[PDB]
C-alpha cells in the first residue's frame, strides 16, 4: 500500500558540509530543489495511497 | 590485489645436509612461502634477478635476534647456507664465516631490524606451529606480510583460516626474477651435523578476492571471486 | 458452514505460523527500499575521475582553483546519483 | 564529546571525538566506512583509538497557516530528540541563525522529531497539518475553560 | 525568522497553509583541534642540497627522510630555487600536513632534460636512466648548479 | 516483516559509538539520507 517516505540534504550528501564545495554546487541551479520537491511528491503520496 | 589462489597446487620442498640438487626458485609476481619447522632449522632468503654480482639483488638473514637485510651485487654461492657452532675462543655459539656468497661488492643499501617470528610462549611438547610469510615486488618497493599459529596434528596448513599482518616494507630500488632460502645446519665440533628442513612455496596472482571482516576488524573470512 | 470456515481461518495462523517468505510481496519493498539507499550511500565511495572521493582530502591537499576541478567531478556524480535514486524511486512509487 | 574542527596528522575535518571500543591492529592509523570516509582515528601523540561522528544536525520543517491568516509558526526539528534542542541552543554558532524559537516554554516530542512553538492539546480532531506519527498541528483558538 | 525561511524557499512573499521543508540546521564547530606526533628535530634534507657533489643520473642517489620536522620554507630560504613543480599537493598546504615515507631522488641534469621529469614523459633520462610513475606524488625541485 | 529503520527519533546517543559499526542506517543518516514516518501509526491502522 506504500513505501518507506525518504527526504534527503541534496547539499549534504553531495558536499561533506564543505563551503567552497557548496558555492561550486549552486552552479548547477534548481537540480537539488527538484530532487527535494520530487522526494517530497512520493512522500506525501504514501500517507494519500 | 595479488593473492595465492584459493585450493591452488602448492610445491612442498624437503631439504636435508645428510652429514658425510637445490637449484635457484624463479620469483614472479610474489611468494607466499610456509613452514613448521622445529628449532629454528630455515632462516632467511636471497631474492634477484641474476645473483652472481653482474646486477645489484637483495639478501635477508635472520639468527637468535634481529634481522639484517643488504642489497648488493653479491656473488652468491650455488649452494648458500647459515652454519651456527660453537666456538672454543669465545665459549659460545655463533657463525664462522659468510658462506652464502664468495664476494659482496660496492651495495648501495644497508639495513637492520627486529627479530620477528619466534617460536611459542615457553615451547611445549611437539603440539605443532605454522609460520605463514608473503613477499611482494611492486613499483621497485618489497613488501612483507606474516603470521603464525598453533596447528594440532591432523594435518599442515589445515582447514580454517588466519590472515597475514604487515612486518617489513623497504624500496630495494631493483628487479627481482628469482630466489632461493638459508638453512642452519648444527655443524657440531666433537664436524658436521645433519637435519632436515621442510617448507612451502606457491606463487601468488593477480586477483580479485571479498573479504570478510567481523566485528572485532579481522578477516575471519574470504572468497576467490575467480576460483 | 461455520466449522469449515473455523477450520478454514485455523489454516491461516498454521500457514503464517509456518512459512517463511509468504509476505514477499511487502518484504520485496522494505529490501528494495534498503538496497537503494545502500546503493546510494556506496556511490559516496566512487572517485568519478577525482584524484580522492574523500572531499577532505582534496582540501587538505590543493588550492582554491585546482582542487575545484577534482571537487567539480565529485559534485556533477554524485547528482547523477541522486537524479538515478530520484528517478528510480518515482518508478517504484507509480507501481506502489 | 564537544564539536570541534580536528587534524590529524594532515587528516582535516569536522565531528566529536570519543573514547572508541575498537582494537586496531598496529600498522594502522585509521577506521573507515561504507562511504569510504574515516570514522576512527589513533591519536599520534597518545596511542589511543578515537571514534569520530559529525556534530549533531537534521531537517527543519516550518509549519504555517495561511500568511494571510498568521505570520506566527510552528518549527519540526525533525529526527531531533527535544533534550538535544539545549544543545541547539545558539550559545555556539548554528546553522539556523532565527535562535527565537529555542526560547521553547511549549516544547513538545513527537516521534517525527522534535516540535517547538505548537501547543499539545489532549482532544482530537481531525488532521489539518500533517506532522507525521499520528500528530497533527492547526490554527485556531484553544479557550477550553 | 522560520517563516522568512520558508517565503525564500518558496520563492513567494505569501506562504499558503502547510508545512514546509526547510534549510537543515548544524551544529558548528566550537574549537579547532591539532593532533601531529611530537616529534621535535628538523629534517636532515638541508645536508643532501649543500652536498660537495651529487649523484650521476645512471645511479641516482636516494635518501629516506624519516622522523623529523619537515620546515621546507628554512631550505628554500638557505638557497635560490628556479623550480617546485608539486603535483599531488599544492606548495601552500605543505605545513599543514603530514607523510607516511618520504624519498628524495637526487642527481644532476642538463637543464633541456628537465622537461623530461615531468610524469609520463619520455626521453634520454626518462627513458633509460630515472623514470617516476605518471601517478607519483611529490614535487620536483631544481636549480642551476 | 522486518524493516529496516520507521522514521522514529534516534537519540544521537544511538548514533555514536558502536552502532554506526553495525547499523547502515547511521551511515545513510550521517550522508542526509532520512527515512521519515508515516502519518498513521501502526496502531491508528488497526483501529482502522
Ligand atoms: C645476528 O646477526 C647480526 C649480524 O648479521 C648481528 O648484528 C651485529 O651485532 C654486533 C654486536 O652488537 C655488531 O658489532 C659491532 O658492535 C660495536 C659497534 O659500535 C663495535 O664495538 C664492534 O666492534 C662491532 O663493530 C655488528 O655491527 C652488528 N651487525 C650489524 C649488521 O648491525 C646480531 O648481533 C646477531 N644477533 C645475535 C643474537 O647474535
Ligand atoms: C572480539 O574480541 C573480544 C575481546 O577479546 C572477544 O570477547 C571475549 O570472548 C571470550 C570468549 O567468549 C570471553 O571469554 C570468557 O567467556 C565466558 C564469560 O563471558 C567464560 O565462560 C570464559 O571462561 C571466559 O572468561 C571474553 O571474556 C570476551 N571478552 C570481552 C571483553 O567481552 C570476542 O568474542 C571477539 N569476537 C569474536 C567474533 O569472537
Ligand atoms: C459435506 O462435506 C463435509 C466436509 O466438509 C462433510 O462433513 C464431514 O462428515 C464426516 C462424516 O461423514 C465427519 O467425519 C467424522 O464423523 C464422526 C465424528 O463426528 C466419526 O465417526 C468419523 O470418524 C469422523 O471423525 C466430518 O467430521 C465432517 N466434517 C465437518 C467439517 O463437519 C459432510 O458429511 C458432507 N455432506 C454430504 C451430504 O456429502
Ligand atoms: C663497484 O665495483 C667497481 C670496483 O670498485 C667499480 O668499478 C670502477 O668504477 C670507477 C668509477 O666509475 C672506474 O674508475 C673504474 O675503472 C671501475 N673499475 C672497473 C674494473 O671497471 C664500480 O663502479 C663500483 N660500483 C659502485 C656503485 O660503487
Ligand atoms: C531523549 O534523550 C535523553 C538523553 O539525553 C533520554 O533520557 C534518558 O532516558 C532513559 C529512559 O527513560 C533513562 O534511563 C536515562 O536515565 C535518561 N537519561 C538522561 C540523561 O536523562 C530521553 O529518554 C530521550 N527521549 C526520547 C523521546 O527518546
Ligand atoms: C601440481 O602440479 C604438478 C605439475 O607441475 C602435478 O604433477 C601435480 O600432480 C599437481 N597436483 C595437484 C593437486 O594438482
Ligand atoms: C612529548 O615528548 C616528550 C619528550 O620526548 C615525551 O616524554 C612525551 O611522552 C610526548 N608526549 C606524549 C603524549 O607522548
Ligand atoms: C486571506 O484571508 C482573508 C480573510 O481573513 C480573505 O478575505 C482573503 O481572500 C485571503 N487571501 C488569501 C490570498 O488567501
Ligand atoms: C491530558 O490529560 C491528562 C489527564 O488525563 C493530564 O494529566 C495532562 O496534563 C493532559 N495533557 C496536557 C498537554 O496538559
Ligand atoms: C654547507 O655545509 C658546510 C659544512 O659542511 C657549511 O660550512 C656551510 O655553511 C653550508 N652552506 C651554507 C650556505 O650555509
Amino acid at each position: 500500500v506504500s513505501m518507506t517516505k525518504t527526504s534527503v540534504d541534496c547539499t549534504m550528501y553531495i558536499c561533506g558540509d564543505s563551503t567552497e564545495c557548496s558555492n561550486l554546487l549552486l552552479q548547477y541551479g534548481s537540480f537539488c530543489t527538484q530532487l527535494k520537491r520530487a522526494l517530497t511528491g512520493i512522500a506525501v503520496e504514501q500517507d494519500k495511497n | 590485489d595479488l593473492f595465492l589462489p584459493f585450493f591452488s597446487n602448492v610445491t612442498w620442498f624437503h631439504a636435508i645436509h645428510v652429514s658425510g640438487d637445490n637449484p635457484v626458485l624463479p620469483f614472479n609476481d610474489g611468494v607466499y612461502f610456509a613452514s613448521t619447522e622445529k628449532s629454528n632449522i630455515i632462516r632467511g632468503w636471497i631474492f634477484g634477478t641474476t645473483l652472481d654480482s653482474k646486477t645489484q639483488s637483495l639478501l635477508i638473514v635472520n639468527n637468535a635476534t634481529n634481522v639484517v637485510i643488504k642489497v648488493c651485487e653479491f656473488q652468491f654461492c650455488n649452494d648458500p647456507f647459515l652454519d651456527v657452532y660453537y666456538h672454543k675462543n669465545n665459549k659460545s655459539w655463533m657463525e664462522s664465516e659468510f658462506r652464502v656468497y664468495s664476494s659482496a661488492n660496492n651495495c648501495t643499501f644497508e639495513y637492520v631490524s627486529q627479530p620477528f617470528l619466534m617460536d611459542l610462549e615457553g615451547k611445549q611438547g611437539n603440539f605443532k606451529n605454522l609460520r605463514e610469510f608473503v613477499f611482494k615486488n611492486i613499483d621497485g618497493y618489497f613488501k612483507i606480510y606474516s603470521k603464525h599459529t598453533p596447528i594440532n596434528l591432523g594435518r599442515d596448513l589445515p582447514q580454517g583460516f588466519s590472515a597475514l599482518e604487515p612486518l617489513v616494507d623497504l624500496p630495494i630500488g631493483i628487479n627481482i626474477t628469482r630466489f632461493q632460502t638459508l638453512l642452519a645446519l648444527h655443524r657440531s665440533y666433537l664436524g658436521w651435523t645433519a637435519g632436515a628442513a621442510a617448507y612451502y612455496v606457491g606463487y601468488l596472482q593477480p586477483r580479485t578476492f571479498l573479504l570478510k571482516y567481523n566485528e572485532n576488524g579481522t578477516i575471519t573470512d574470504a572468497v576467490d571471486c575467480a576460483l | 458452514i461455520a466449522n469449515q470456515f473455523n477450520s478454514a481461518i485455523g489454516k491461516i495462523q498454521d500457514s503464517l505460523s509456518s512459512t517463511a517468505s509468504a509476505l514477499g510481496k511487502l518484504q520485496d519493498v522494505v529490501n528494495h527500499n534498503a538496497q537503494a539507499l545502500n546503493t546510494l550511500v556506496k556511490q559516496l565511495s566512487s572517485k568519478f575521475g577525482a584524484i580522492s572521493s574523500v572531499l577532505n582530502d582534496i582540501l587538505s591537499r590543493l588550492d582554491k582553483v585546482e582542487a575545484e576541478v577534482q571537487i567539480d567531478r565529485l559534485i556533477t556524480g554524485r547528482l547523477q546519483s541522486l537524479q538515478t535514486y530520484v528517478t528510480q524511486q518515482l518508478i517504484r512509487a507509480a507501481e506502489i | 564529546n564537544k564539536c570541534v574542527n580536528f587534524n590529524f596528522n594532515g587528516l582535516t575535518g569536522t565531528g566529536v571525538l570519543t573514547e572508541s571500543n575498537k582494537k586496531f591492529l598496529p600498522f594502522q592509523q585509521f577506521g573507515r566506512d561504507i562511504a569510504d570516509t574515516t570514522d576512527a582515528v589513533r591519536d599520534p601523540q597518545t596511542l589511543e583509538i578515537l571514534d569520530i561522528t559529525p556534530c549533531s544536525f537534521g531537517g527543519v520543517s516550518v509549519i504555517t497557516p495561511g500568511t494571510n491568516t498568521s505570520n506566527q509558526v510552528a518549527v519540526l526539528y525533525q529526527g531531533v530528540n527535544c533534550t538535544e534542542v539545549p544543545v541547539a541552543i545558539h550559545a555556539d554558532q548554528l546553522t539556523p541563525t532565527w535562535r527565537v524559537y529555542s526560547t521553547g516554554s511549549n516544547v513538545f516530542q513527537t516521534r517525527a522529531g522534535c516540535l517547538i512553538g505548537a501547543e499539545y492539546v489532549n482532544n482530537s480532531y481531525e488532521c489539518d497539518i500533517p506532522i507525521g506519527a499520528g500528530i497533527c498541528a492547526s490554527y485556531q483558538t484553544q479557550t477550553k475553560s | 525568522d522560520p517563516l522568512s525561511e520558508t517565503k525564500c524557499t518558496l520563492k513567494s512573499f505569501t506562504v499558503e497553509k502547510g508545512i514546509y521543508q526547510t534549510s537543515n540546521f548544524r551544529v558548528q564547530p566550537t574549537e579547532s583541534i591539532v593532533r601531529f606526533p611530537n616529534i621535535t628535530n628538523l629534517c636532515p634534507f638541508d645536508e643532501v642540497f649543500n652536498a660537495t657533489r651529487f649523484a650521476s643520473v645512471y645511479a641516482w642517489n636516494r635518501k629516506r627522510i624519516s622522523n623529523c620536522v619537515a620546515d621546507y620554507s628554512v631550505l628554500y630560504n638557505f638557497a635560490p630555487f628556479f623550480a617546485f613543480k608539486c603535483y599531488g599537493v599544492s606548495p601552500t598546504k605543505l605545513n599543514d600536513l603530514c607523510f607516511t615515507n618520504v624519498y628524495a631522488d637526487s642527481f644532476v641534469i642538463r637543464g633541456n632534460e628537465v622537461s623530461q621529469i615531468a610524469p609520463g614523459q619520455t626521453g634520454n633520462i626518462a627513458d633509460y636512466n630515472y623514470k617516476l610513475p605518471d601517478d607519483f606524488t611529490g614535487c620536483v625541485i631544481a636549480w642551476n648548479s | 516483516v522486518t524493516l529496516a529503520d520507521a522514521g522514529f527519533i534516534k537519540q544521537y546517543g544511538d548514533c555514536l559509538g558502536d552502532i554506526a559499526a553495525r547499523d547502515l542506517i547511521c551511515a545513510q543518516k550521517f550522508n542526509g539520507l532520512t527515512v521519515l514516518p508515516p502519518l498513521l501509526t501502526d496502531e491508528m491502522i488497526a483501529q482502522y
